[PDB]
């Protein structure tokens, strides 16, 4: 189809011109104008929580686009998945894993 | 479609080769992110659109963020890593590289003797993936939730500070 | 019109590169990095195989593979942080006290 | 395929263990209570063990495109649940001395037991992969539960890195197999080949990489070097679980995979597995000759016993009593390892801090702990395959299966490895009786568990017919 | 000449060989994780090469 190849060309030109515009802005900024602590483990814990819950989020992303095809059985399975997710979240909050302040 | 496949595969190979031989951890992670973006382009060229989207969203957007985070927490200035360069010594890497090359030749010889009608590249959407995921692969989803729960519990138990 | 052998060869190349990085690097961080390269290469091989057969099974196995990759990265980086806390170095050859 | 209520009845131990995981998690979220959470975990595991009865009267069915429930899955589910219950029982008096949080141990044990049940029911490459990692990652936590201790952190790091590497190998092999075959079910691996073309190179390469991953998981040579270090460094109840439940579940799913796959009848795979079994038996027995540490000795013992099991596995396509031999041997090996690792765990409990060594010093054990010394010498005689013990009945089954299939090299390997094992097992057993220079009901429960294991080993050693009839009653689908 | 029982020592020869082989095999358990990974890759190469040879 002509429409899809036109849109592919437009998307390619969009990415190319955006990156080139930012590169040219940096080059013009460089060329113009004259010249002249230990991080706590809570950062790791928060990033780890983000990674784990983002994977469970991808499972829910795949479910959300095909809800009508899966029917009520898929609803029951996703309800079990979300209940396990929320039980893990409740466990994380109650044990002080998600409390930044001690 | 094939042209993007070969360029993205070449970029992934070169970036991974830069990863395994680099001394700076942040530069190595940046090359790894580049290789993951290239592999996402490979996924998009093969019609696995959900796989490429998750390759950027989760692999290059969550897991590499965790790796980068940990590298900042350590403040890795290359202490006894850059000052030695043990992996750059030929007597160190000549053995494992020969072993990996032998394994690659064996795997490639096994690969080349298989039937191949070609990959059509017809896009397999996330809707069909979610239909399979909550149909014939229900127990995979629920026990994968249990697996992520186990990873959460283990990483919380080990990675506390007190 | 992409050969299945070419995708499998790319996945195998990335797999052996990740394994080489896992072996030749004394740092635990670069070992975890090579492990991530290996599991991502295997997941790419599954995606290539699923795309050749026109089935969602390759992307489903990819999903399970990256769930494993995320949880293994979490645990490995927790153990690496514990090692850096209790030893102040990431030399994996120093962690060798059990032998024989 | 969809899920029916009958399929839900066949799902009963998996559902009960998952519900126990959620319930114990919410109970920890409510209030940290070691006794209550340990009790909830063992109640859930016992409920799954008694729900196996309803699973049996549900009949054998296919519950998913991924799971298949039959007598085979019932037997391995029961073995995994028994190992998990014993692990919790040994874990409580050990965790009584643990200063940090103790409740997460039981959560990890329950999730690993869930992985073992999934591997018992696994009929698919997806379920096999997921069950392997569902076993492995809670074991990453449990092996390094006492991460303040230096040996436990070492064992955790080694196990995590090597198991991630083996997982990558296994997944790459599965991907190559899927590229060849086009279906991930066990029965379709090699079904698209005919006229003697079963030895397709890509299918064989994929099965070789899966053999690498599974042979790591089974401590098989040459993927065995992790075993003494991880067995020594892990906490002793974790060593019990890692010796029994993980090995049993992974060997059961490997048994089912090689039974169902048409490529399991390949000659090249059989010769490679014969080489691995021969080397595993000989190497594991030889490497335990000069071990003064009971944990490393038991790790090398695990390598040898998995070699004997693999010998029984090689004759699966030829003989008819191969899986019956595997069931009898696995029951005996489970009870012997439960007794030995439980005596080690009871003598190592309570946990006496990370800065104090947990060395065993088994010499002269009879003069202060006579019942534990009797249990441990019964287990040493059982692991040696000496008659009047169930380990001999397992060794007899392995030898009969090998003689039936004319695997004479493996038969000679079993005999030679049995002699070497005789040496070091008798050394430990007689060291128990030489001369060398608790008080709660959970410790007594652990002692009751190891005593019952010793009594079962002796009674089924002299009268093995009930166990044989039970194992023959657990017939998978032909 | 026979007072030391030479046939007994001839039959004790397998025990000496077993002890020597066990001591030699225990060198692989050096406790180094990178060697364990290297041995895994060596075993993978050996298994795959054997499978392509015997196919
Ligand atoms: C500083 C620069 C860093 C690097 C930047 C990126 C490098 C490459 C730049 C040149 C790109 C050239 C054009 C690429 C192809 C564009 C068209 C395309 O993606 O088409 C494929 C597909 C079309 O979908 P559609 O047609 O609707 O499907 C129905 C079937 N026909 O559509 C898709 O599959 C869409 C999904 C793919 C879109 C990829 C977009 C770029 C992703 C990388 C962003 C990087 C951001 C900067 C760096 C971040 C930090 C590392
Ligand atoms: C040019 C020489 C090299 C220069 C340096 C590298 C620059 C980036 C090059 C890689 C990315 C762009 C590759 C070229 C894509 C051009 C568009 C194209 O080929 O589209 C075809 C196809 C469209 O979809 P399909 O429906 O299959 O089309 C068939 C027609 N009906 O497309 C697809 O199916 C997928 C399209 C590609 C995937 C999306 C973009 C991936 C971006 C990956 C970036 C990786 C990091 C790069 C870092 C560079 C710096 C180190
Ligand atoms: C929603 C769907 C269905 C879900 C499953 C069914 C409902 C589950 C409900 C779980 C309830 C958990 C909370 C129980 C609180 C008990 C409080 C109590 O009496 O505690 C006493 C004691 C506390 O410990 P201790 O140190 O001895 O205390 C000394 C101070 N008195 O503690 C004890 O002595 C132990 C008392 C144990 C009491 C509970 C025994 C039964 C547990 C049943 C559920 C277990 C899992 C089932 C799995 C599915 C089976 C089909
Ligand atoms: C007719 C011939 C053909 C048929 C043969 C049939 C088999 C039965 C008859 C032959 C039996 C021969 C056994 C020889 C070894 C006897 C065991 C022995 O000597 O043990 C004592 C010894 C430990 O004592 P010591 O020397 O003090 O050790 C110092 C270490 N700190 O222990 C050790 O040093 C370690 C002992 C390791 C285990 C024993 C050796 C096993 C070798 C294979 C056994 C199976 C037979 C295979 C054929 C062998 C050649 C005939
Ligand atoms: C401090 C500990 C360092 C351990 C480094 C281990 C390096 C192992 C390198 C192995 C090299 C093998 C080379 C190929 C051998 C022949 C091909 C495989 C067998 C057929
Ligand atoms: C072959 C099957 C097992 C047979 C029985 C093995 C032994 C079990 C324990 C029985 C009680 C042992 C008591 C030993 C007393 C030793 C006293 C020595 C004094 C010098
Ligand atoms: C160390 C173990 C040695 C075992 C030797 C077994 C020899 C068996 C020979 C069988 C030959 C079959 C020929 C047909």
């Amino acid at each position: 189809s002509t429409e899809v190849i036109a849109h592919h060309w437009a998307f390619a030109i969009f990415l190319i011109v955006a990156i080139g515009l930012c590169c040219l802005m940096l080059v013009g900024g460089w060329f113009l104008g004259g010249r002249a602590l230990r991080l706590s483990a809570k950062f790791y814990l928060v990033a780890m929580f983000f990674v784990i819950f983002d994977v469970e989020a991808l499972y829910l992303f795949a479910w959300s686009t095909s809800i009508r095809e899966s029917g009520w059985v898929g609803f029951v399975e996703a309800a079990i998945f979300i209940f396990v997710l929320l039980a893990g979240l409740v466990y994380l909050v109650r044990i002080g894993a998600l409390d930044w302040t001690p | 479609m094939e042209f993007a496949f070969y360029i993205c595969g070449l970029i992934a190979i070169l970036a991974t080769l830069r990863v395994i031989t680099h001394t700076n951890p942040v530069h190595a992670l940046l090359y790894l992110i580049i290789s993951l973006l290239a592999i996402s382009g490979v996924f998009f060229s093969l019609g696995a659109y959900f796989a490429g989207a998750l390759e950027i969203i989760v692999y290059a957007g969550a897991i590499m963020v965790l790796f980068v985070f940990v590298v900042m927490m350590l403040n890795l200035g290359g202490s006894e890593i850059e000052q030695e360069r043990q992996w750059l010594k030929p007597q160190v890497w000549i053995g494992p590289a020969i072993l990996s090359a032998i394994m690659l030749v064996v795997i490639v010889y096994a690969i080349l003797g298989v039937n191949d009608q070609g990959i059509d590249g017809t896009p397999i959407s996330a809707k069909a993936v979610g239909i399979t995921l909550f149909g014939p692969y229900v127990l995979a989803v629920e026990l994968a939730s249990m697996l992520l729960l186990a990873g959460l519990v283990v990483a919380f138990h080990v990675g506390r500070e007190e | 019109m992409i050969p299945l052998q070419h995708g499998l060869i790319l996945a195998a190349i990335l797999f052996v590169l990740g394994l080489t990085g896992l072996v030749i690097r004394r740092n635990l961080l670069f070992m975890l990095i090579g492990l991530e390269i290996m599991i991502n290469a295997s997941a790419l091989a599954f995606v290539v195989a699923g795309s050749y057969w026109g089935q969602t099974d390759g992307q489903v196995m990819y999903i399970l593979a990256i769930s494993l990759a995320a949880a293994e990265a979490s645990i490995g980086l927790a153990l690496l942080l514990q090692l850096h806390r209790r030893r102040q170095n990431l030399n994996i050859d120093s962690v060798s006290e059990m032998r024989g | 395929m969809t899920i029916t209520p009958q399929n839900l009845i066949a799902l009963l131990p998996l559902l009960i263990v998952g519900l126990t995981v959620v319930v114990v998690m919410l109970s920890i979220a409510w209030r940290r209570n070691h006794f209550l959470n340990a009790t909830l975990s063992v109640i859930g595991l016992n409920a799954a063990l008694v729900s196996l009865w309803f699973v049996g009267q549900a009949g054998a069915m296919d519950v998913t495109p991924l799971m298949r429930v039959d007598g085979f899955a019932m037997l391995y589910t029961g073995l995994v649940l028994l190992a998990s219950l014993a692990t919790c029982t040994f874990a409580y008096p050990w965790l009584e001395g643990y200063n940090d949080n103790k409740d997460e141990f039981y959560l990890l044990v329950l999730i690993a037991a869930l992985g073992g049940i999934l591997l018992a029911n696994a009929n698919h490459l997806a379920s096999l992969f997921l069950g392997i990692e569902l076993i492995s990652l809670p074991l990453f936590g449990l092996v390094g539960y006492a991460f303040r201790q230096k040996r436990s952190l070492e064992a955790s790091i080694k196990y995590t890195i090597l198991s991630a590497a083996a997982s990558s190998f296994l997944l790459f092999g599965m991907a190559l197999v899927y590229a060849q075959s086009g279906d991930l079910s066990f029965v379709a691996l090699g079904k698209n080949l005919g006229d003697g073309m079963l030895n397709e190179p890509l299918l064989l390469a994929g099965f070789g990489l899966m053999i690498v991953g599974l042979g790591f998981k089974l401590s098989l040579v040459p993927f065995h070097l992790w075993t003494p270090d991880v067995y020594q460094g892990a906490p002793a109840p974790v060593s019990t679980f890692l010796a029994t439940a993980s090995k049993i579940a992974i060997f059961g799913v490997v048994m089912r995979l090689f039974l169902y796959a048409p490529v399991g009848d390949s000659e090249a795979i059989r010769v490679v597995l014969a080489i691995i079994a021969f080397a595993s038996i000989i190497f594991g027995n030889l490497m335990a000759l000069s071990q003064t540490n009971i944990k490393r000795l038991l790790g090398y013992s695990s390598i040898s016993h998995l070699g004997y099991l693999l010998v029984a596995l090689i004759a699966l396509q030829t003989g008819e009593m191969s899986m019956e031999a595997v069931g009898v041997y696995l029951a005996g090996y489970l009870f012997s390892s439960l007794g030995a690792f439980g005596v080690v765990s009871l003598m190592s409990s309570p946990y006496r801090g990370p800065d104090a060594d947990s060395l065993f010093s088994y010499r002269g054990l009879f003069w202060h702990r006579p019942i534990l010394a009797a249990v441990m010498t019964v287990m040493m005689l059982s692991l040696a395959g000496i008659p009047m013990t169930l380990g001999f009945i397992g060794k007899f089954y392995v030898l009969a299966v090998g003689v039936q299939a004319h695997l004479w090299w493996l038969v000679g390997a079993v005999v030679v490895g049995s002699a070497i094992g005789l040496y070091y097992y008798l050394r430990v057993a007689v060291s128990l009786y030489l001369h060398a220079p608790p008080s709660n009901w959970q410790y007594s429960a652990g002692g009751i568990v190891v005593l019952i294991s010793a009594l079962l080993v002796l009674v089924l050693g002299v009268w093995p017919q009930p166990l044989i009839s039970i194992v023959r009653l657990a017939m998978p689908l032909m | 000449l026979l007072k030391r029982d030479p046939l007994n020592s001839m039959m004790n020869i397998p025990a000496v060989l077993s002890r020597f082989a066990g001591k030699g095999l225990l060198l692989s358990e050096n406790g180094y994780l990178r060697w364990y990974v290297a041995s895994m890759s060596i075993g993978a190469v050996v298994v795959l090469a054997l499978l392509m040879v015997l196919r």
